[PDB]
Formats: structure tokens, C-alpha cells, sequence
């Protein structure tokens, strides 16, 4: 949008977290298959 | 949990979750300044395994 550039606006998730027992976050930075157990 | 500038009062005791690591006597236990340390439901060198 004007800036010819893409970029995060909105992370419309959730309102609360109250208890938080595990955490984890990645080092920064077709088909896509995946399984889930 | 130990090392902290200043700690709550006990009207006010604080508490923390501990998870996903490891979690050693080996230097805890074996620091000389601990006046206490009396375990109830393990004896204090079976904690590390
Ligand atoms: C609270 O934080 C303190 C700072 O990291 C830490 O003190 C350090 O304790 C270790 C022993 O566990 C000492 O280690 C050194 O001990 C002798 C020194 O001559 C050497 O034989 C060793 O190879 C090693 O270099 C540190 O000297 C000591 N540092 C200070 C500033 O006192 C405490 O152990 C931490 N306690 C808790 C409960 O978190
Ligand atoms: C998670 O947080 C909630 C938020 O307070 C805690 O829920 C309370 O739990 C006590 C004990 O069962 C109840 O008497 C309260 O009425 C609860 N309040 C609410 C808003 O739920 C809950 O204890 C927390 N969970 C853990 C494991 O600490
Ligand atoms: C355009 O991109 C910049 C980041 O380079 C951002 O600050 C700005 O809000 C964006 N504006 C629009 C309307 O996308």
C-alpha cells in the first residue's frame, strides 16, 4: 500500500494468556506437507 | 531465583514456573551460604537424576 512494500498490520489472535506453561520462538529470519499427532 | 537484587515478603511470596531445562544441584546445593536446605520427599543428592 503507496510504499510498494509488504508488512504485518494486524495480529488478530487472541485478547488474553493468563497461565503460560511452554514457550519457544525460533531464530530469526509449492507444496507443504505436514502431520500432526 | 536465588542470585535476585530483592525478593518479595512472605505476605507477598512470590513464585516461579520452571521448565523445558535442566535443573542441577551440582552448583546449588554445594554453595556454602545455604544456612537451610532440608528436602522432605528425596534426599538431596538423588534431586539430579
Ligand atoms: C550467585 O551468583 C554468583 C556469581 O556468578 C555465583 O558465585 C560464584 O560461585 C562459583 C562457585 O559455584 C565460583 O566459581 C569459582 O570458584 C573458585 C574460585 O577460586 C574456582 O576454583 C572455580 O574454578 C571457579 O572459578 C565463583 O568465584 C563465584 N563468583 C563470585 C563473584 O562469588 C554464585 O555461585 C551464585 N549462587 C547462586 C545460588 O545462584
Ligand atoms: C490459571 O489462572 C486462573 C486465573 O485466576 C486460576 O483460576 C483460579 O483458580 C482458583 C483455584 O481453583 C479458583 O478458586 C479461582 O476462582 C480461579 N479463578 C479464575 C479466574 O479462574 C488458576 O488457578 C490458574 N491455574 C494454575 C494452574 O495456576
Ligand atoms: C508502508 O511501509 C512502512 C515500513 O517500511 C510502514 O511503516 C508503513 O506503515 C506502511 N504503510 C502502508 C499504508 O502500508
Amino acid at each position: 500500500k503507496n510504499n510498494k512494500s509488504w508488512m504485518k498490520s494486524e495480529f488478530r489472535v487472541y485478547s488474553s494468556a493468563n497461565n503460560c506453561t511452554f514457550e519457544y520462538v525460533s531464530q530469526p529470519f509449492n507444496l507443504r506437507e505436514f502431520v500432526f499427532k | 531465583v536465588f542470585n535476585a537484587t530483592r525478593f518479595a515478603s512472605v505476605y507477598a511470596w512470590n513464585r516461579k514456573r520452571i521448565s523445558n531445562c535442566v535443573a542441577d544441584y551440582s552448583v546449588l546445593y554445594n554453595s556454602a551460604s545455604f544456612s537451610t536446605f532440608k528436602c522432605y520427599g528425596v534426599s538431596p543428592t538423588k534431586l539430579n537424576d
